[PDB]
């Protein structure tokens, strides 16, 4: 455990999108509408050492790689950002796309792959030593959601066509869709082992499908129910815990949500923040939770 | 009796053929300046001037841009003479903003939320049909 | 003292039909009505064909005798002063005469602000006893014909000059052979000879 | 010492009342529970 | 004359005391940030009678 | 649902993202710029406000002793600008 | 120059209608005072010129 | 039952509970003018029942209009109000 449990932060200005921890557990970094990238301690005191400029838009998406070298950042100005972990420099800046990247996600034990998902209906894949998309998927309609599964071999899409689309790397084709969400997906997240993805949707139901070589070919596992989505149409993000035990959800009534993930209870429902929710973070080693919302303000729950 | 002009060089080439409507829209800012206010409300009163003020500065830019009756040094001329308005031209360049009354209705310091007047909201958005007179400017939807 | 209390304490009827609300804060912009001490202003539009409401009176004069900072009617039941002291006991006899009534408007402020700021501070054990016949007279759905732009005095010399852009009511003001016309500020406040009441 | 500190800005600045006179716009939201519920109040919700 | 005048050099040149660098105020930068002042271009005479009517 | 429900919606979240991130509405947008009014603006205001006398005038009234603590400020302004012999 | 009891004049007609009466303004030798005859007596002279000022 | 509708509701001063919102300002400000055009808006409330997404106004213009908001390209295109126009401002006193 890391000083007294809460040390909320500040510092942020405008509404924070999203926050990551780093592979080892030792550092933050949040970001958000502010057009800025911070660095931060999780332990100490939890003060401000870095702080990473380099857009001209809205910080959406943020992630890490598994070895924390390689901070990725996808922004609201048609670009994606790639960094160092230390030192502070624009190392590649990959622009591909004609409308505003929502989400993006790296292909992790593979080759350096990152998938990134726009809202003029295209799902592209970037290679960073290249400086060009690799494959281009126009699906039709607008893409806010996109993640990899563990093989690197398919792109695991979410967007406002109510259907979970998976795309197949080698035969380019629409492999796999999914339907039961009612309203727009608006965050995936795949698990640790690659089993489960994690699903926020606008019709404020919270879904886990099972990704498998082997299907039930109905794969509605589970259902949590709780999440509120509002006229506000935030993108939501979801979590999962380091032992896939736990599940973080974003929420739009200010209430941050943590489900037991074999009996589909709620474990956590922590208030303090004033503003709506945008995504729930755990901490690779210990339960500790990085809380990031429209308040301005990171929360550091300890379990 | 003139504008009296601040240049005393003469001045450009094209001037003889627009200078009676010039001094004729000079002539009614001088009739709108004297106009007695009595049933004219406090806002009301300074509403003549910016229409006066729109229309000779619209009267340039329709002879420069597109009638394209007028040189570079004709119509530089006019904007350092007083008889058009270089910001309220620059605007009408812009896209969406080409019938503008005023600099005033688009600034966003001069009302209370931060926000422009309702003289630039879209007419087809009110939906109603309601009959809006801007306070600054005495505009009905510049947009 | 001056007031300086932040969000107002209002009613339904005047906050508005609309859940969306911009209101415009002033720091000490009008006097009390009745304190006559400067408090703070706050000034919103209820809906589209209102009238631009704003308090009248202190937060403290409102804390009083439970009541809205506009309309000057009860936060509980929406009713006058005089009917609710009418279904219930007088006690407080807040003075009228002048420097009485600035003493006793030290005296309350210094005994609201030495307390928490959320009780009606004398009108609670007996706002505890209640549901007396004004309960089956009280308003069920707002009056929203209170928030409504007076009548243009030009129009009625037949003279408005604005016509359909005018956003003053052109229909009849009310006789005023009537004696629910008079109806001062003071009079609906302090509960006495209220003809509405 | 953070208390006291906020009163004595709060004295001292009558003893300068316009020197780079005042700035303000942080326009902000609150959200209000009217408790008043029963619907026909906000228009059927309960808060504003 | 000339000594009076060269007294009052002096009199700057000794006592002076360097800019002393405080925070910078602009107060006509903030009366026309408000929704109370606008800005135009005017002959210094017309300025001048506005502002001894304004004083009177 | 149907395609023509699904394209409304496709429409009504790209207007939606379009109009909520524009470029007048990042963070340290500082907005557009305080213009140059009309010349005879200012004299219409000065010459109806004639010497405060007019019953339609009187809330401006307060505002004119107010400018009188600024008075001395717009003389230094004013003289600290003499056009200069050489200048018409 | 005016009289006490004599209201201040109008800028207005009285001023925007009358010609300036020329200013002192020594006449320059054409060919000796060359580069400086044609801004000398300017308001800001050389200030819409990137060469010899910066800007405004 | 000792306490009224007023007591016993989670107040904050005198009237209700008052906490302070983090709304973004493009979507607060295009629902109050989805209330202010037509009629109807989202809820802003927290919980109220914490099932999905109801609308609180004249609901059934809502459903009509497909729940539009003022930013959004409208369906109703019909009867316009007719004006004059002289948009040249070439005649003197004749301009608007
Ligand atoms: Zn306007
Ligand atoms: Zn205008
Ligand atoms: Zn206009
Ligand atoms: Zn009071
Ligand atoms: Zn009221
Ligand atoms: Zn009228």
């Amino acid at each position: 455990s890391l000083q007294a449990p809460i040390m909320l932060l500040s510092g942020h200005e405008g509404e924070v999108y999203c926050c990551k921890f780093h592979p080892n557990g030792s550092t933050l970094a949040s970001a958000g509408f502010d057009r800025l990238i911070l660095l931060w301690n999780v332990y100490g005191d939890c003060d401000n050492y870095a702080t990473l400029k380099g857009h001209s838009g809205a910080v959406m998406e943020l992630h890490y790689n598994t070895d924390g070298s390689m901070l990725f950042s996808a922004s609201t100005d048609k670009t994606v950002a790639v960094w160092d972990s230390e030192t502070g420099e624009r190392v590649k800046r990959l622009k591909g796309h004609t409308s505003f990247v929502n989400s993006c996600y790296p292909a992790r034990r593979g080759p350096q792959l990152v998938c990134t998902g726009s809202d003029d209906g295209t799902v592209k894949l970037w290679d960073i030593r290249k400086k060009a998309a690799i494959q281009t998927f126009q699906n039709t309609y607008q893409v806010l959601a996109v993640t990899f599964n563990d093989t690197s071999d398919q792109i695991i899409s979410g967007g406002i066509d109510n259907d979970i689309k998976v795309w197949d790397l080698r035969q380019n084709k629409l492999t796999y869709t999914m339907r039961g969400h009612a309203d727009s997906v608006t965050g995936l997240s795949l698990s640790s082992e690659g089993s489960y993805l994690l699903s926020n949707a606008m019709d404020n139901t919270v879904r886990v499908w099972d990704v498998r070589p082997f299907a039930p070919k109905e794969r509605c596992v589970k259902i949590f129910q709780g999440n509120v989505h509002n006229f506000e149409k935030n993108l939501l993000r979801c979590s999962w815990s380091p032992d896939g035990s736990k599940i973080a959800a974003g929420s739009a009534d200010r209430f941050v949500y943590v489900w037991d993930t074999t009996s589909r209870r709620i474990l956590y429902k922590l208030p303090g923040h004033a503003g709506s929710i945008n995504e729930v973070a755990f901490h690779p080693d210990e339960p500790i939770i990085i809380s990031a919302s429209s308040d301005k303000r990171l929360y550091m729950g300890e379990i | 009796m003139p504008k009296v002009k601040r240049s005393r060089k003469a001045p450009p080439d094209g001037w003889e053929l627009i200078e009676p409507t010039l001094d004729e829209l000079d002539q009614k800012m001088r009739e709108a300046e004297t106009e007695p206010h009595e049933g004219k409300r406090k806002v009301e009163s300074l509403w003549p001037i910016f229409r006066i003020h729109h229309q000779k500065t619209r009267y340039i830019f329709d002879l420069f841009y597109k009638r394209k009756a007028i040189s570079r040094e004709l119509y530089e001329y006019c904007i350092k003479e007083g008889y058009a308005d270089k910001n309220l031209i620059a605007k009408w360049k812009k896209q969406g903003y080409e019938n503008l009354c005023c600099l005033r209705c688009i600034q966003t310091r001069d009302t209370n939320f931060g926000t422009n007047c309702i003289c630039r909201v879209p007419k087809s958005k009110l939906e109603v049909g309601r009959i809006i007179e801007c306070t600054h400017c005495g505009c009905r939807g510049c947009s | 003292n001056w007031e300086d209390a932040d969000f107002p304490i209002l009613c339904q009827t005047c906050l508005g039909e609309n859940p969306y609300i911009r209101m415009t804060k002033e720091k000490y912009g009008k006097e009390c009505k009745i304190c006559a001490r400067p408090f703070t202003v706050f000034r919103w539009c209820p809906g589209v064909r209102m009238r631009f409401k704003k308090t009248e009176v202190c937060q403290t004069c409102s804390k009083l005798k439970n009541v809205c900072q506009t309309c000057l009617l009860d936060l509980e039941y929406g009713l006058p002063i005089q009917v609710r002291d009418a279904g219930l006991s007088f006690k407080d006899d807040m003075p009228k005469s002048d420097v009485n009534k600035e003493y006793y408007t030290q005296n309350m402020e210094r005994e609201i602000s030495n307390s928490d700021g959320t009780r009606p501070v004398g009108m609670l054990g007996k706002a505890t006893s209640t549901s007396d016949m004004l309960l089956k007279l009280a308003r069920t759905t707002p009056y929203y014909k209170r928030n409504r732009p007076h009548i243009c005095s030009f129009w009625v010399k037949g003279e408005c000059k604005r016509g359909e852009e005018c956003p003053y009511r052109h229909e009849k003001p009310t006789d005023p052979d009537d004696p629910l016309a008079d109806q001062n500020i003071k009079d609906r406040y302090y509960g006495i000879n209220d003809p509405v009441a | 010492r953070v208390a006291l500190e906020k009163s004595v800005s709060q004295k001292v600045a009558a003893a300068m009342p316009v020197r780079a006179a005042d700035k303000l716009a942080p326009a902000q939201y609150i959200r209000y529970t009217p408790s008043q519920q029963g619907v026909a109040f906000n228009s059927g919700a309960k808060q504003r | 004359s000339y000594q009076k005048l060269l007294k009052y050099y002096v009199l700057n040149a000794l006592k002076h005391r360097p800019p002393k660098a405080q925070k910078k105020r602009y107060l006509f930068r903030s009366f026309k940030a408000t929704k109370f002042f606008q800005s135009t271009k005017l002959d210094w005479v017309e300025v001048g009678l506005q502002v001894c009517r304004q004083g009177y | 649902m149907s395609e023509e429900k699904l394209q409304e919606k496709a429409r009504k979240w790209q207007q939606l993202q379009a109009k909520r991130y524009a470029e007048k509405r990042k963070f340290g947008f500082v907005d557009a710029q305080k213009e140059d009014m009309p010349p005879e603006h200012v004299r219409k205001i000065i010459r109806d406000h004639g010497d405060m006398t007019n019953r339609k005038f009187r809330h401006d009234k307060r505002v004119y002793l107010g400018a009188l603590k600024y008075m001395p400020h717009a003389v230094l302004k004013l003289l600290e600008n003499m056009p200069m012999p050489w200048e018409q | 120059p005016f009289d006490d009891e004599e209201p201040p004049l109008d800028y207005a007609d009285n001023i925007l209608d009358v010609e300036p009466l020329e200013a002192i303004q020594l006449e320059l030798d054409p060919e000796e005072d060359a580069p400086v005859l044609d801004w000398f007596y300017d308001h800001q002279p050389l200030r819409d010129s990137r060469k010899y000022v910066n800007g405004s | 039952p000792f306490r009224t509708q007023q007591m016993a509701a989670p107040r904050n001063m005198l009237s209700g509970y008052a906490e302070p919102a983090h709304i973004n300002d493009f979507m607060f400000e295009q629902q109050r003018r989805t209330f202010a055009t037509y009629g109807y808006a989202l809820d802003p409330s927290l919980d109220n029942h914490q099932v999905s997404a109801k609308y609180i106004g004249s609901v059934e213009e809502a459903e009509k209009n497909q729940g539009l908001t003022v930013f959004e390209t409208g369906q109703k295109k019909t009867e316009k109000r007719k004006k004059f126009k002289e948009n040249d401002a070439s005649n003197i006193d004749g301009f608007l």
